[PDB]
């Protein structure tokens, strides 16, 4: 077991771009592949991107490919979303999340295993 | 039931040998899983395998464990 706690979210100008963080306790962060999701009100979380634990490959939701960049430093314990043209249709919760799957893709929230507090992006037009 | 956590170290054991054949079951005794890539997804490169919809899983049940 790991534990995640997301930072860097604010408010933030529409167009404008925004690095989150989410920091793992331990010294297993690297074993795990990292995703990171979003929650608005009254809906689930739903899938940003992710990151494998073999090979660093990436992969990215619809609303993101192209606009967010999703890194990790292991040795800092910590995967980053870098997010670009931000639009108020983005304002919601992020949140990382660990999955002990070290390969492929995987966009479902049911099938991560750890999950950190969550950190609040507001966009304003 | 096999744990998510027992059928991810599995997958993560057995990576390279993953196929469209249905591995031996992941324990010698009691409950586990077997894994295989769905047929029509055999053409996907394997770091493209999506969880849910390109590895399928089944429970295999093995003699007791000994205690």
């Amino acid at each position: 077991q790991v534990q995640l706690q997301e930072s860097g979210g604010g408010l933030v100008q529409a167009g404008g771009s925004l690095r989150l963080s989410c920091a793992a306790s331990g010294r297993t962060f690297s074993s795990y592949s990292m995703g990171w999701f979003r929650q608005v009100p009254g809906k689930e979380r739903e899938f940003v991107a992710r990151i494998t634990s073999s090979g660093g490959n990436t992969d990215y939701a619809d609303s993101a490919k192209g606009r967010f960049t999703i890194s990790r430093d292991n040795a800092k314990n910590t995967v980053y979303l870098q997010m670009s043209t931000l639009k108020p249709e983005d304002t919601a919760v992020y949140y990382c999340a660990a999955d002990l799957w070290q390969y492929g893709r995987n966009s479902r929230a049911a099938d991560y295993d750890y999950w950190g507090q969550g950190t609040q992006v507001t966009v304003s037009s | 039931e096999p744990s998510d956590k027992h059928i991810k170290e599995y997958l993560n054991k057995i990576q390279n040998s993953l196929s469209t054949e249905w591995s031996p079951c992941s324990v010698t005794c009691g409950n586990g899983i077997q894994v295989r890539i769905k047929p029509g997804s055999a053409n996907k490169p394997k770091d493209e395998l999506d969880y849910a919809n390109d590895i399928e899983k089944k429970i295999c049940k093995m003699e007791k464990c000994s205690s």
